[PDB]
RNA sequence: CCAUCUAUAAUUUUGAAUAAAAAUUUUGCCGUUGCUAUGGC
């Protein structure tokens, strides 16, 4: 299964809008594509999926997160 | 009739239901919701009556059982509907036991009258060993190795059971047919203890390879992997929230674990017989940390070999209360097997006064959630009831129940009756043997059985 | 004057039976009173450690008198049923033995003990 | 085979009588009996 | 004067599992 | 797994009655101690 968790949420009415720092745990996979994430982001934040964006997203050394 | 109505109906109905069991309807409705808070808000300890504890000893076939899991249906304020699997399970109350003969066995414990009536079971053996050798092929249905831990989901869907054989088996609580193995995927991965987060399907896993497993019973997979623990974690418990608590048994170091944080905060006993002397002016000295239980999201207990029972705060590294040889001192060895010499006063000298003795070992201990009260347990031969005081700085003796006679491997509380008046079963599983294996002797009158005690609260 | 002597005070028995822990995770442990002596025979141990409610204490007797000849530490622990805990075996245990390693990796702990067992001596 | 067990458990029983009565001041048979 | 007391963070983490 | 349908068990009609029949809805082994409780392996 993969897990994804938010953290360091800041509200952001200056740009109405919220930031977080997303990490992903993807055991036995590669890793998770922008669109998924995307979705499952719009899912937990009861968002449309074009108001959800995601970037920045390095796997650690070793893999799995 | 839109679903938004039907919610209103249930409110409705639900709110009709308290004005006619009674301010206190408004105080009522803050307690539903009471367990949120993650807050003790179950004062009853005064209001138990002990000395009139209905006691009553169940003798089961299987020897040395190892553990009890009970499951209380609980009605969802948000929906209103009964946590029973199905309409005829409404409102029964089932109770599972494991031991080291490899069988899984249902109760049901609906009457507290009565004394709790199997059900079904499962049994393993040998035909279950798997031929492959390989970790990941260990997904045979059945145990072939001595079963330690069960737990029932909050659901009432599911049972897992884990063990000696490094899997976790999940089996149906109606028929208890395995639906799904997940082996550990470790040599060592020895299941020791299982915790299930309340009204959740997330599970804990506690295993002998140093590290917590976490999984999704309703999704049958691993979800993360815990590491900081220095030895095997022996014990693990879980509340409402995320926050579960391990012990580390010789590492002596008592764990807690943010899973949403990803951090972990680390607590030690650190006390000294040396200091608690001079203060005076006997005292064991801690070995391990075998037993934890959390009272509260904020607060937890634990207990060691050398009988310390001891109270923690989340906001204290150190412990803010403990209960020094709380189930007493061992029988002092006897002098005719102490030694072969005729004379009488030789063999005294070898028992070396009493510096030979030695605590009994907090091996079972339980708290109802966010409540003031929890059980203790060993095999000295009583159960005892402890009270925590109202600022949660510090506890009391409540009382004992003396029926159990044998190694108190596990204990389960569970209630029934309305919000005002309830009666509270303690069922504890009692084996001749210590779980973890066959170090201890014998203890004369011990007498494999699950212990029922039915206690009836009037103030 | 008891027969088991010298005999650990209680935080010296936890230092010791966490090196045993230790020695047994690192299978550098001996357990079992046969193997103490045959230990004792090939000059392989570190030093001894003893349970004084031995049922009888006599039958761990002969391992001191091996232990002084072979000027090897020894100590007593109140508790058979804890030593057992401490060495990984599923049953009590009343004599146990380090092997000597001086490439171990817990080498500065049972030398750490082993300085306090002969001053306990 | 079964022969030797008796035999080498016996060897191990006997060891430890050997013992209760070496470094005992006054040996009794108590516990030889039970052995 | 006093400083503005400090106000809590108003979000927190979430968390969700899938496949 | 849930429902449903059977099965098992209980009250009822003809019936001296059996009978059918609608109808409905504490232990693996070994002892002691009661008429239930705990001793050994």
């Amino acid at each position: 299964a993969v897990t994804i968790r938010t953290r360091k949420v800041i509200s952001n009415p200056l740009l109405a809008r919220k930031q977080f720092v997303v990490d992903v745990l993807h055991p036995n996979r590669a890793n998770v594509s922008k669109d998924e994430l995307r979705e499952k982001l719009a899912e937990v934040y009861k968002a449309e999926k074009d108001a959800v964006s995601v970037f920045g997203f390095r796997t650690q050394f070793g893999g799995g997160k | 009739e839109n679903p938004a109505d039907k919610r209103r109906r249930l409110a409705k109905q639900y709110l009709e239901n308290l004005k006619s069991e009674a301010d206190i309807i408004a105080s009522r409705l803050k307690e539903d919701v009471a367990e949120q808070q993650g807050r003790v808000f179950r004062y009853f300890g005064d209001k138990l009556l002990i000395s009139e504890a209905k006691q009553s000893f169940t003798r089961v076939g299987e020897n040395n059982l190892t553990c009890i899991s009970c499951f209380q249906p609980v009605l969802n304020k948000y929906t209103f509907e009964e946590s029973s699997n199905g309409d005829k399970n409404k409102g029964r109350l089932f109770a599972y036991t494991v031991s080291k003969d490899l069988q899984l066995t249902k109760y049901d414990i609906t009457d507290f009258s009565k004394r709790p009536k199997k059900l079904k079971y499962a049994k393993g053996g040998a035909k279950y060993i798997p031929t492959s050798k390989h970790e990941y092929e260990n997904t045979t249905e059945g145990h072939y190795d001595e079963i330690l831990t069960v737990a029932a989901s909050p659901d009432g869907k599911y049972v897992v059971t884990g063990g000696r054989d490094r899997k976790l088996i999940v089996w149906s609580t109606e028929s208890l047919s395995p639906v799904k193995v997940i082996p550990t995927k470790d040599r060592r991965g020895e299941v020791l203890s299982l915790a299930f987060r309340k009204n959740s399907d997330q599970l804990y896993a506690s295993c002998a390879d140093f590290k917590i497993r976490t999984y999704s019973i309703n999704q049958f997979s691993q979800l993360e992997i815990l590491y900081g623990h220095h030895d095997i974690v022996e014990d693990i418990s879980a509340l409402a929230m995320e926050r579960c608590v391990t012990v580390g048994a010789r590492d002596r170091t008592a764990m807690l674990w943010k899973i949403p944080d990803e951090t972990r905060l680390t607590f030690r006993g650190g006390d000294e017989p040396q200091k608690l002397l001079r203060r005076w002016m006997l005292f064991f000295c801690e070995g391990s940390i075998d037993v934890v239980s959390m009272v509260d999201d904020f607060h937890f207990i634990t207990g060691s070999d050398n009988g310390n029972i001891c109270l923690w705060s989340l906001a204290k590294k150190k412990p803010i209360f403990t209960e020094r040889i709380a189930h007493g001192i061992l029988p002092e060895p006897s002098f005719n097997d102490i030694s072969g010499e005729t004379d009488e006063e030789l063999r005294k000298r070898q028992l070396q006064g009493k510096k030979l003795l030695q605590p009994f070992w907090i091996t079972s201990l339980y708290a109802i959630p966010y409540s003031n009260v929890f059980i203790s347990g060993s095999w000295s031969g009583s159960l005892k009831v402890w009270k925590i005081s109202d600022n949660l700085r510090s506890f009391e003796l409540l009382g004992e129940l003396s029926g159990a006679k044998g190694v108190v491997t596990k204990i389960q509380v569970v209630e029934s009756g309305k919000h005002g008046k309830e009666k509270f079963r303690i069922l504890a599983s009692i084996a001749k043997e210590h779980r973890l294996g066959r170090w201890i002797a014998n203890v004369s009158g011990a007498r494999n059985g699950i212990y029922s005690a039915v206690i009836d609260q009037t103030g | 004057n008891p027969k088991a002597f010298p005999l650990a005070d209680a935080a010296l028995t936890q230092q010791i039976l966490d090196v045993v822990q230790q020695a047994a995770n690192l299978r550098q442990l001996k357990k079992g009173a046969n193997e103490a002596t045959k230990t004792l025979n090939r000059g392989i141990s570190e030093f001894i450690i003893m349970a004084a409610d031995c049922e009888p204490i006599e039958i761990l007797l002969h391992l001191p008198l091996l232990c002084e000849d072979k000027n090897v530490p020894y100590v007593f622990v109140p508790s058979r049923v804890a030593l057992g805990r401490a060495c990984g075996v599923s049953r009590p245990v009343i004599a146990a033995s380090i092997t000597t390693n001086d490439a171990s990796a817990i080498k500065t702990q049972i030398y750490a003990v082993k300085d306090k067992i002969e001053t306990l001596l | 085979k079964n022969k030797g067990r008796i035999s080498r458990y016996l060897a191990n029983k006997c060891s430890m009588a050997s013992r209760i009565d070496n470094y005992s001041e006054e040996p009794s048979n108590v516990f030889g009996s039970v052995l | 004067p006093r400083a503005a007391k400090k106000r809590r963070p108003a979000a927190k983490g979430k968390n969700l599992s899938f496949k």
